[PDB]
């Protein structure tokens, strides 16, 4: 014989509780890497960002590292 | 290459009496010349400076 349902209340906070939040956890992981992406596409011609980012990226870093001839160069 | 050219017959024949103010040295490196080239046409001649110390 039962006299008491048996439960706990898990701690939450803001309708929030750890269960929930850790099955969103990898969500938050890609979009981290979607607004990442995005971002680092977005600042792609600034200088810096090549020369200090894209230009050290192995095989494909080469796409960046380009020389205006000496010839050619006003300034 | 005929943009070159055609520089050739501004210089030597147009300049005489049209000018071309809108234009720099600068514009012509890695048109029609290098930056060497238009270096030197720039250096034959003579612009206003800044006055000297007495003004
Ligand atoms: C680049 C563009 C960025 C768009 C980002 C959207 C991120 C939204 C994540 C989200 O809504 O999480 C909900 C989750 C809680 O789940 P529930 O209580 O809504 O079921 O909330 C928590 O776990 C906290």
């Amino acid at each position: 014989y039962v006299k008491k349902p048996s439960y706990k209340i898990v701690p939450h906070f803001l309708g929030f509780n750890i269960p929930t939040v850790s099955k969103w956890i990898p969500i938050f992981g890609i979009w981290g890497a979607a607004a990442g992406i995005g971002a680092l596409f977005l600042i792609e011609g600034v200088p810096r960002t090549r020369q200090d980012i894209l230009s050290k990226i192995p095989i494909i870093g080469e796409h960046w590292i380009r020389e205006i001839p000496a010839s050619d160069n006003p300034f | 290459a005929s943009l070159r050219r055609g520089y050739q017959v501004y210089k030597e024949v147009c300049a005489a009496c049209h000018s071309l103010d809108r234009i720099a040295w600068r514009n012509l490196v890695g048109v029609t010349h290098t930056t060497d080239e238009a270096k030197a046409f720039a250096e034959e001649l003579e612009y206003d400076d800044e006055p000297d110390d007495e003004g």
